[PDB]
């Protein structure tokens, strides 16, 4: 998502 | 350097006696490193390190260190 | 020595509260503090015994002994060596008394460790 | 500097060496001694040099002494807290503040330079064993003296100080239990 | 000073700094703003924030040993259903959070591999 | 007059210098700030001044040698390739290097070797950067890297380097097209997809083995094992696997450290599978990733799907993330006390 | 006491300054020079016109700012300094990383203030000299660069990389490409 | 170059109490050289240099100097 961290977060932005 | 063939002297036929031969000299080599070849201004930094073995030096492999901490209890205040 | 009675007694008057600022910057040294003096030496003194006797008893209880009546003997004369050994490599305190103390301890608690030990191994 | 026993020895090899050294060295210039001349000024301004020889051997032996406590204190400590769990027990808490306390007093860890580094040694040295929360969190809060004021363990150490060891010991419980539910794993 | 600072771990950069003050203190007796005392002082907010780092850096290697045990188990628990019966699909997405486990970094299965290999390599 | 001036500005320099090291950003090329009155004029003197005494400054510190060789490195970057410490290590490498000529020459190895001793302490840190910084002495790292980490003697290296004849620019024709059969005819994943510096690194150590002993499998062994040491292999999902990339283990790293490149590396493949998933249809075969100079690029075949990935946002995204999961952390580890 | 006049002055005895430099400063014996220089075959035409193609393509295809752009003054004896270790030990790296320090010592690559960085020029660090020590051509770096800003900033109608600068036999000429900007600074 | 090594025959079984010996030799060296080896009319040159170290090799290593100059001041005037 947007305000996430968990490795998809860092992915994402 | 000559201490040390000094205590080599004692294994000859080849002596199984003898871990407490370097045992005890690492041991006391520690305890006079440690005890003379330092300063102590209380600025130590890499020095305390070394000491810091010195202080490991001494005390116990442990079956003592068991026995000595049941004690400086009973002995300090408790 | 003797003579140094004069400034033993003469700090004995000091009052410990403050004590340890003059210890700290140059009035008094080290040397002369009978109270240090004491709790050191007697200090030294179990660090002795502990650490001589018992290493050398227990290492060698645990693998190469034989019946009560040997380990005794090997125990006694090495308690001895240690003590001239260690005594001589920290300032030569013995042999005073105040080092009796410290180095003969506590010793039923060592004494009935070490037997212990042998009650282990030989079971 | 670094090799020399008790008082004798020094004013022995001094005197010894003193007065060879006085004849071998006016040798080297002209051949003086033993003229009254040469006494007045080898022979001196002796009480200036003998004071400061003393006084040097005043410093080595405090060194000296200094050096034999703080290790046996070293030693004494470390026994009672780096041992595996002696913290655990109930005892250890009061047992570390009562120590420091006398040793303050007798007064050994000479002195509060030394008495604030073995602390905090000691400190880390405790919370990096499996005992720990119980130890120091026992500890705090304890009274003990410094020369500044009379302040609780914590106070002395931060908050970032405190914490810090807080946390990093109980981490450091968390693995060796942990690691014994891996060795019983592994068996 | 700055060694003072750059230790590895703060605990003993406060420390020495700590003795290095209970020095200064002797040569420098007056407590005040001594150009020296004020470098000496920033130390000491320098270190604390240095243990605040600290502090926060050993709490996230708490949370990662938790966590890499779980999914340590995890993996080598699914792993052991592959290697017994048949297909398991153990590439990257695995049996997922059960609700304190974490994300499945790449990371474990190397490291799954690695220590599993030496705990073999440790067994009787 | 420069003594003061010199002081000055030194650590006014070395401030500024600390922003760019902790923060971003900060232009250190020549221009500075020089409005404390007193610094006056900056020479260009200063920078060179300064990282000059400042790694000595380093040296001189009390900290084991780990933190020593981390802050050589954490100064190494970054400056705008003066270069002040890029020179500085620099010339550091070229006296290691015209040191070990020397011993080939001398044939035998000098004792106590201290530009030799220099560079093994800050290289042994990252093999990979201090390499990739100088593209010229990859002979050197080679060497060194023998000499040290395996077992083999600096005796036998050095008569086989003493004892070469020149190729006299007849038989090299051969090995040129030497190098390009053995690389086509490769296909082992890394060597074929060759990431790009490192191909122009790999020419190197290629020639250098071979020189030595009996070669060209001993030649394309270390050449293999270096490749190894030095990229990621990025595999597919699905159970061939074909490869999709080979991206370099130097340029995948968040922060200043390779356990860094790692926790990267955990970042690069949550990446590149939303992505397969996200848009259905992109399987697996289909993704490639491809590097550039400095980039990280990822590519479905059919070019509409193509997301950058460098150093920088990467890098600093990853520092944030970090930081306050961190953050979270030390929250729930102190709810315990 | 300075390497660098010395060297200038006589261009023809290269060879001696390199081989004493070897025997001095870096730590190989003077006797493992002896036999390879008086080992060596006579390069009888066919050897000789071999290695010299070989310096004269793997000079050219190495890419570093020092050995490509080349001093202009040193080219001849930077050729010397190859060979002479070549003959002496046969390995052609070797006998590089012995000429590129050569270049390196000798001349200070300018570089550009942009990030990329690319070269602007080498000039030889002998004939930026200002006074007599050699802490002279470290001052003269400074007024160049000074003046090097000077130019850019001084109407930039563009200047990109467009603008070198570089030695004549004894002049660091400055010139951007074109005839907009040619500024001679002389020794 | 006898006498350096009958200096020399003092270390043998390669005992550590002898940097006194080769500190007192030096030193005396120097006393001998600067004492005897050279000319004083009152041009000078490399010759003062050479002295100068002679000069600073009696002297003292410094505790004697902290201890001399204390000294020096209360007997030549103060």
């Amino acid at each position: 998502a947007e305000l996430s961290n968990s490795v998809a977060g860092m992915a994402f932005r | 350097m000559c201490w040390a063939a000094a205590i080599p002297i004692a294994i000859s036929g080849a002596q199984a006696i003898s871990g407490q031969n370097a045992q005890a000299k690492m041991i006391a080599a520690q305890t006079a490193a440690g005890r003379r070849q330092a300063m102590e201004i209380m600025r130590q930094t890499n020095i305390q390190n070394a000491d810091l073995s010195l202080q490991a030096r001494s005390k116990l492999e442990e079956a003592s260190a068991e026995l000595t901490s049941q004690n400086m209890q009973k002995v300090q205040a408790i | 020595d003797l003579a140094d009675e004069r400034s033993n007694e003469i700090i004995r008057k000091l009052t410990p509260e403050q004590r340890r600022e003059a210890l700290n910057n140059g009035t008094l040294l080290y040397q002369d503090d009978p109270y240090a003096m004491e709790a050191l030496r007697v200090k030294t003194g179990r660090n002795a015994a502990y650490l001589v006797d018992d290493d050398v008893m227990q290492k060698i209880k645990e693998g190469v002994f034989r019946t009560r009546e040997e380990m005794e003997e090997y125990r006694h004369s090495r308690l001895q060596e240690g003590a001239k050994v260690y005594a001589e490599q920290f300032g030569i305190d013995p042999e005073d008394v105040d080092y009796q103390r410290g180095f003969n301890g506590d010793i039923t608690e060592r004494n009935i460790s070490l037997y212990g030990a042998h009650d282990n191994f030989l079971s | 500097e670094g090799v020399f026993r008790t008082r004798e020895e020094m004013e022995e090899y001094r005197h010894s060496r003193l007065q060879e050294g006085a004849k071998v060295y006016a040798e080297q210039f002209g051949i003086d001694p033993e003229d009254v001349d040469y006494q007045r000024g080898f022979n001196g301004d002796i009480t200036e040099r003998n004071i400061s020889l003393y006084g040097a051997h005043d410093n080595f032996l405090s060194q000296q002494a200094q050096k034999g406590a703080i290790m046996n204190s070293r030693v004494e400590l470390n026994g009672v807290l780096q041992d595996p769990d002696m913290l655990r027990r109930p005892d250890s808490a009061d047992f570390f503040e009562k120590y420091i306390d006398n040793g303050l007093v007798t007064g050994a860890i000479p002195s509060d330079a030394q008495a604030t580094q073995l602390i905090s040694q000691a400190f880390s040295d405790a919370s990096s064993r499996a005992g720990g929360a119980d130890f120091l969190m026992r500890v705090g809060d304890k009274k003990v003296t410094l020369n500044g004021a009379t302040t609780t363990y914590r106070e002395l150490i931060g908050e970032e100080q405190w914490n810090a060891l807080m946390v990093t010991a109980q981490r450091s419980q968390f693995e060796t239990d942990a690691k014994l539910n891996e060795q019983y794993r592994l068996k | 000073i700055n060694s003072a600072l750059n230790q590895e771990d703060p605990r003993t950069a406060w420390e020495m700094l700590q003795g290095i003050k209970a020095e200064l203190d002797k040569v420098q007796p007056d407590e005040q703003m001594t150009p020296q005392r004020e470098w000496l002082i920033s130390a000491q907010e320098q270190v604390q924030n240095q243990m605040n780092a600290w502090t926060k850096a050993q709490a996230k290697a708490l949370d990662d040993s938790m966590k890499s045990m779980n999914k340590l188990d995890v993996i080598d628990k699914q792993f052991q259903k592959r290697i017994n019966g048949e297909w398991v699909s153990t590439d990257f997405k695995d049996m997922p959070v059960n609700e304190n486990t974490g994300e499945f970094k790449h990371s474990d299965m190397v490291n799954y591999a690695n220590k599993k290999l030496a705990e073999i390599d440790s067994m009787d | 007059d420069d003594s003061m001036k010199s002081m000055n500005k030194l650590d006014v320099i070395d401030k500024q210098f600390q922003k760019r090291i902790n923060g971003e950003w900060v232009s250190t090329d020549f221009k500075d700030m020089p409005v404390n009155e007193n610094t006056g004029e900056f020479k260009h003197s200063d920078m060179v001044n300064y990282a000059n005494k400042k790694l000595a400054e380093i040296d001189s510190m009390d900290i084991p040698d780990g933190a020593k060789d981390a802050m050589k490195l954490k100064y190494l970057q970054a400056d705008s390739k003066d270069g002040a410490f890029r020179t500085a290590i620099g010339t550091m490498v070229t006296d290691a290097g015209q040191e070990w000529s020397a011993a080939v020459i001398n044939g035998k190895l000098p004792e106590r070797t201290p530009a030799m001793d220099a560079l093994r302490r800050i290289r042994n840190a990252d093999p990979q950067l201090i390499a990739a910084l100088y593209p010229d002495q990859a002979e050197l790292f080679l060497t060194m890297d023998m000499m040290d980490k395996q077992g083999i003697d600096p005796q036998v290296i050095l008569d086989a380097d003493r004892l070469t004849v020149k190729r006299s620019k007849e038989q090299r024709f051969e090995d040129d097209k030497a190098f390009e059969s053995a690389l086509n005819a490769s296909k082992a994943p890394e060597i074929a997809r060759m990431p790009a510096s490192l191909r122009e690194s790999a020419r190197k150590i290629y020639d250098s083995v071979k020189y030595r002993s009996g070669n060209e499998s001993m030649a394309m062994e270390q050449m293999t094992k270096f490749l190894k040491e030095s990229t990621y292999t990025f595999t597919g999902d699905d159970v061939d696997g074909d490869t999709v990339g080979v991206i370099p283990k130097n340029m995948m790293q968040v922060n200043s450290d390779p356990k860094s490149w790692e926790q990267g590396r955990d970042i690069l493949e949550e990446a590149r599978k939303g992505i397969i998933a996200s848009n259905p249809w992109i399987t697996n075969k289909q993704l490639t990733m491809y590097s550039q100079g400095d980039s990280i690029y990822l590519m479905d075949t059919t070019g509409q799907v193509r997301v950058r990935y460098d150093k920088e946002l990467l890098s600093k995204v990853w520092s944030e993330n970090q930081k306050k999961l961190e953050e979270k952390a030390r929250e729930k580890a102190l709810a315990d006390v």
